[PDB]
């Protein structure tokens, strides 16, 4: 819930995308695969998903 | 061997067109810069004020290349006999 | 050695034909601008008013190079004998 | 040094074949403009009325360059001796 | 100062080649236009009929530039000696 | 002045090459049209049958320009003495 | 006026070089066509059999233009004196 | 009228350069035919092997066009006087 | 055979035009570079700081090529007889 | 008809330029082949290992075309009289 | 048959320009390469290191061609009489 995060990496049908702060507003599918979160401490957290929709914000 | 120096004065006015043919290519860069700035600004208005310097710089360099291409021709004709 | 100056009077009417080849090359570099404005306004219509200046600005200069490519062809013929 | 002025009457015409090479290159900027209008309206139909003006503008000016490139090629034969 | 006026009758024809080199460039614009219509119909079939007039207009005008270029190339032969 | 009319019979067989330079330029546009049909059918197969008539149509017209270019290269050799 | 007919024999070949210059441009259309087929089949493999015919057709057509251009380049040496 | 056959042996070695200007062009098709495949494999790994034949096909055909362009240049010299 | 040397001084003032044609093309490289920087920054501003040096490098070496071309057009004229 | 054979020692060096004009064009086929590897690798890093065999291959063969387009420019000068 | 060997000392200075025109073309491949790096890094920043070498590598190769296209234009002038 609203965790501070440094970076995140998603998978799509067009291919693998990588989101950082201030990324452009884009809404798109999530292809069924893995999802990497990277906190400010340099650690990482991988999650398997089953589809979805990623809603990114400029803010 | 015999030696015939020849001086075609009219060649003053042929090479100028060959530079003029290239004066117009940098325009493609110019718009290709501004055309980008819109699309970027379409995807991120918040960044529109930070991208303009790089836009003006690319424009200036393209324009300067065209300016030298034209400066040859204007220098080719108006001084050479 | 021997020296033959020559004055080809038809060369005047050759470089114009080669300079004018580059008058249309800015055209792709002109409509690229307006086309991009349409794409941006289609992406973010709200931003359209803030994009129209730069568009015009690019067109004010991308076209100018074409004129600087045409001027030669009109400055090459009508004044040079 | 010797003075050989020469007047080549064929150069009345060769240049019109060169400038005419640059009469087609605006057509791509043309079709770019119209294609962009199509793709923009496909991205935002309700904006199609507001983008059509800009299209025409860019179009005409691109075409205008062709006309000048077409003027020379017709200004170079029907009057020049 | 001597004057050698020369009438090159073969320069009737060389330019007719060069002009023809420009007749193909409008084809890529024609294809750009039809491609845009296809992709827009694939993006929004409801706009299939609304966009087609602009497609025909752009094709007509690219083809017309090609037509004037071919007109130069042919007029450059069948009337000029 | 002095009048030397020259009939260069080799210019018969020069412009035919120059025109042949432009016969290939339509091919890239040709391929553009078919590429667009492919990607349009991919985005929407249901519209494929509706987009094919333009595709074919586009090809022919593009090809026509190339053909006319080729015709000059065939009209420049096999009739000119 | 005086009449100098000249038969320049080297012009049998200088055009062939230019006739070779247009042989390469159609290759871009060939490659564009196969690239489009690849991308479309990757977006919709189930359409791969329905799009493959038009692909081959585009290749043959573009290559036909290249063949005509090359045809001049070979029809300009082995037959013309 | 008078008849002057001129045999310019040095024109052996101009077209061989001119043709070379069109020998490098098919590369842009060639690389494209590869550049697509990666993206196709990027869009769908499973469809790599099904798409490789068309990659090699477009490659070979564009390279053969370049080879026929080079054939004129190398044949323009080592057999022709 | 017989031996006629010739020294065409006008060739000094032709190639400088032929070179100047290619001075404008690198402007497209400059613009392509900056346009890429914008459309990358507008996708990820955090990488702007990491992408600006490469962009900087991109419009140096490109520009440098143009300068060499322009240098020839200044090294062809102001030194050669 | 009369027979004036000529052996031009300067056209042993013009064609080199016309060949060198085409040595820089296949550079595009380089970048387009490496650029595609980047974006593909960005879209699917785990595929980068199997895409690289294609990239360098297309590059090398494009470079082969450029090498021949340059090899004439070296073969046109250092061996011919 | 009569034989006139001729030594043109001006061709020395023309081909360089014709080579110089091809020196600016690799710049567009340069920019294509660096732009690809920027956009791929924007897609995947974690790959920004792993894609850096290829970029540089690709650049150098394109640059190498320009050097050759610049080598001749410097090897054509300052050694040839």
């Amino acid at each position: 819930k609203q965790e501070p995060v440094a970076a995140i990496t998603i998978r799509t049908n067009e291919g693998e995308m990588g989101v950082l702060a201030g990324h452009e507003y884009t809404v798109q599918q999530l292809a069924p695969g893995i999802l990497e979160v990277e906190y400010e401490g340099g650690k990482k957290d991988q999650y398997v998903i089953s589809g979805g929709f990623a809603h990114v914000n400029d803010t | 061997a015999i030696a015939y120096e020849v001086t075609v004065n009219g060649a003053n006015l042929i090479g100028a067109g060959m530079a003029a043919s290239g004066v117009g290519v940098p325009a493609i860069g110019v718009a290709m810069c501004f055309s980008s700035y819109m699309l970027a600004a379409a995807r991120q208005p918040n960044m529109s004020a930070k991208l303009l310097p790089y836009c003006i710089l690319g424009f200036a360099l393209s324009e300067a290349l065209a300016l030298f291409t034209l400066l040859i021709a204007l220098l080719e004709l108006f001084v050479f006999s």
